[PDB]
DNA sequence: GCCTTGACCCTCCCCTAAGGGGAGGGTTTAGATTGTGTGCAGTCTGACGCGGCG
DNA sequence: CGCCGCGTCAGACTCGTAGGAATCTAAACCCTCCCCTTAGGGGAGGGTCAAGGC
């Protein structure tokens, strides 16, 4: 239970929803990220990626 | 050595020892036991300046018959009172004395491990032996300042003769001018040597037999120590195999190991091989006890007592099984009904099990904003309040000038304004030699005038608080 | 015998034995010098029986003390017989 | 403070045992109340509004 | 006005008899058991300075 | 002497929001100190209420 609820509540990919519009939510549910656990860091990504 | 880790540096220096077999630990324990009794032997024939058991059996005065507890102490002293009658014959080192006092040792060997009782008898000479030592240091810090002299003739014949100062006649014999270059100070040498000779009076025995058999008494106290050391050093893998089941509970690995070793050093001191059990079976208890006691005393920022630790653990154990059984988490009512405690105590316990958060906890999307940035100082006074305090002080100082000077001094003394302390009626009338009651009269005068509406509405402005 | 077993031989609480030791009414046989434990013997039970026997007549602790250690002092008993004879009437 | 003690002696007023911790509207905001919700603990007296 | 009596009054702390309840601290416990372990983190590029080996 | 390996240091500014913070087993026995229990007593220290003497 601890391992599951820590992922669903304090991860970096688990985000507070954006709810201004219908389009704001549609867009937030289709986003693709390269950050996170097992991905890049903002300071250490280059020009080519 | 191509490594800086201290856990590997430990596990490497620990592997150069061999594990013992069932006979090895028995014949190590045997010599541990017989050295500590060789010492107790050596203590036997020391003079009455020791705290010898004449009435220790009476000092105290498995449930043994009282007639058994009173009688078998009469064997040893029944022989001892007639044995050491020969303390006079042929000096102090007579052979009948050695024979029958080691027969008292034949008697002494019966006993085995005991509390510090035995300790407090050998301490009987500690407080007396090093004394002797330090006193012959005094003489030396009284000789080297005045004259220089080769130590290995002087202190050698000092060790040897100990009859009288006649050995100083062995200093002039080589005919060099350092013989009597000393002047007017040798009576200080005689001072300290004479005081240790009255120490010899109270002991009645010369030093070179006491220190002689202390040389062999020190053999037992070291031969037990060495065997204890190699009984400890052969069992460290036991500590390391036990202490690996206490990880991730507030202490680090090497802390748990160094806590277990202090318990193993006690299991080695309390062992008894005669009872027939192995060493592991007795040592595991003390090892686990030391590790468990150190987890509950350290490893929390705010420390909880041991009884509260056991209450917390019991409540955790109950809620686990109620959660497995019901499929939910039980409310404090369902825990109070089974734990059989008043519900307010169950509510009180549930607050004490939280560890403080770090002030470096990242709060936001970034990691440059921390929890400790938004924490406000609460003990500061607002500047509107400072200005109000000063304005009120000025207003009071102005209203206190209208009425009489002597009639305002009493208000200043009565409420403590502009003074280091508040005062009482009798100690104010001390300087006025006015009665207990007239002070109250003039105070009801002043406080009656000061609320007349010609004066009040300057001070009334402040009381809207 | 330790205090916990002696408390079951006599069927009395431990706080009662502590109190009786403090007052000076029932003193243990032997007290450990470093621990401070209390050990009792059979004559302690023979005396506790007398204490309870005296306590069943309504006496307070000071008169029970004065009755056990000191002389017979018969004037205290009949003097009690009035305080009961009066009390019933009340 | 001594001065405030003398003020209480003259005008006779006394303070009391409780302090005001009420909930207020933040400055600049002006609105209409449209909903209220009350959550009370099991073992506590429910009130008129709840 | 400027002081002296003799009454009255209040609050705060400690006390009664025979234990009860709890908080916080000490100690030992004898069948045998003898070398960690995370299903780790390892993950950027450029300039500069010094030691270790040919 | 020269090359290479390896270890240390650096990488723009000011604003916004966003609830809570994540595993983890000892048990029996002893001791001392502190407050609690009925229905009022007792004192210490510090205040107040009429009445006159002058
Ligand atoms: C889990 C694992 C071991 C013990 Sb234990 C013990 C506990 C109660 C009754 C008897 C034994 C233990 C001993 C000292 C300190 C702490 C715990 C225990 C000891 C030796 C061998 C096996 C178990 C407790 C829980």
């Amino acid at each position: 239970s601890a391992a599951v609820k820590e992922f669903f509540g304090s991860s970096q990919l688990s985000q507070f929803m954006d709810q201004n519009n219908p389009l704001s939510e549609i867009t937030h549910k289709r986003r693709i990220s390269a950050l996170g656990p097992g991905g890049l860091t903002r300071e250490r990504a280059g020009f080519e990626v | 050595g191509r490594t800086t880790d201290p856990v590997r540096m430990y596990m490497r220096e620990m592997g150069t020892v061999e594990l013992l077999t069932r006979e090895g630990e028995i014949d190590i324990a045997k010599r541990i036991e017989d050295g500590i009794n060789q010492v107790q032997c050596s203590v036997a024939e020391y003079p009455e300046a020791i705290t010898y058991l004449l009435e220790q059996y009476d000092r105290v005065e498995n449930s043994i018959d009282p007639e058994l507890a009173r009688e078998k102490f009469a064997e040893l002293r029944a022989q001892y009172v007639v044995t050491r009658d020969t303390i006079k014959a042929k000096g102090r080192s007579h052979a009948t004395a050695q024979e029958e006092i080691l027969k008292l040792s034949e008697v002494f060997k019966q006993f085995r491990l005991v509390p510090k009782q035995f300790d407090y008898l050998v301490n009987s000479m500690r407080v007396m032996m090093d004394r002797v030592r330090t006193q012959e240091r005094l003489i030396m810090k009284l000789c080297v300042e005045q004259c220089k002299m080769p130590k290995k003739n002087f202190i050698t014949l000092f060790t040897g003769n100990e009859t009288s100062d006649t050995w100083f006649n062995a200093a002039i014999a080589m005919n060099k001018p350092w013989s009597e270059k000393l002047h007017d100070v040798s009576e200080e040498v005689h001072r300290a040597l004479q005081k240790l000779q009255q120490i010899e009076e109270e002991t009645g025995l010369t030093i070179e037999q006491v220190k002689d058999i202390n040389r062999r008494m020190s053999i037992g106290e070291a031969k037990a120590r060495r065997a204890k050391k190699e009984m400890v050093e052969a069992n460290l893998r036991l500590v390391i195999s036990i202490a690996k089941k206490y990880t991730n509970r507030g202490l680090q690995f090497l802390d748990l190991i160094q806590e277990g070793n202090i318990g193993l050093m006690k299991a080695v001191d309390k062992f008894e091989y005669r009872r027939g059990y192995k060493f592991s079976t007795y040592a595991t208890w003390w090892i686990r006890q030391a590790i468990t006691r150190s987890i509950a005393d350290q490893a929390r920022t705010i420390r909880i007592p041991v009884h509260m630790i056991e209450t917390i653990n019991k409540l955790n154990r109950i809620s686990r099984q109620m959660l497995q059984e019901m499929g939910r988490e039980p409310t404090p009512e369902e825990l109070a009904e089974r734990m059989l405690m008043p519900e307010d105590k169950i509510r009180k316990v549930l607050k004490i099990a939280k560890e403080p958060i770090s002030m470096e906890t990242p709060i936001g999307d970034d990691e440059d904003s921390h929890l400790g940035d938004f924490i406000e100082d609460t003990t500061l006074e607002l500047p509107l309040d400072s200005a109000t305090t000063e304005s009120l002080r000025a207003a009071t100082h102005d209203v206190l000038a209208g009425l009489t000077a002597r009639e305002a001094k009493v208000l200043r003394m009565r409420f403590g304004i502009d003074m280091n302390t508040d005062y009482t009626l009798e100690e104010v009338g001390k300087q006025f030699d006015v009665t207990r009651e007239r002070i109250r009269q003039i105070e009801a005068k002043a406080l009656r005038k000061l609320r007349h509406p010609s004066r009040s509405e300057v001070l009334r402005s402040f009381l809207d608080d | 015998s330790q205090i916990g077993l002696f408390s079951k031989i006599c069927r009395v609480t431990i706080k009662t034995l502590h109190y009786y030791n403090k007052i000076g009414l029932l003193v243990p046989a032997y007290i450990n010098p470093d621990n401070g434990y209390r050990f009792y013997t059979s004559d302690q039970l023979m005396k506790f029986h007398q204490i309870a026997s005296l306590r069943q007549l309504g006496f307070t602790i000071t008169e029970i003390v004065t009755l056990t250690q000191d002389e017979n002092s018969c004037h205290i008993i009949e003097r009690r017989r009035l305080e009961i004879q009066k009390q019933i009437r009340d | 403070t001594p001065e405030e003690k003398l003020l209480r002696a003259i005008f006779g007023e006394k303070a009391s045992d409780v302090k005001d911790s009420s909930l207020r509207v933040p400055n600049g905001v002006s609105g209409t109340v449209i909903d209220v919700q009350v959550f009370t603990r099991d073992g506590v007296e429910k009130d008129k509004r709840a």
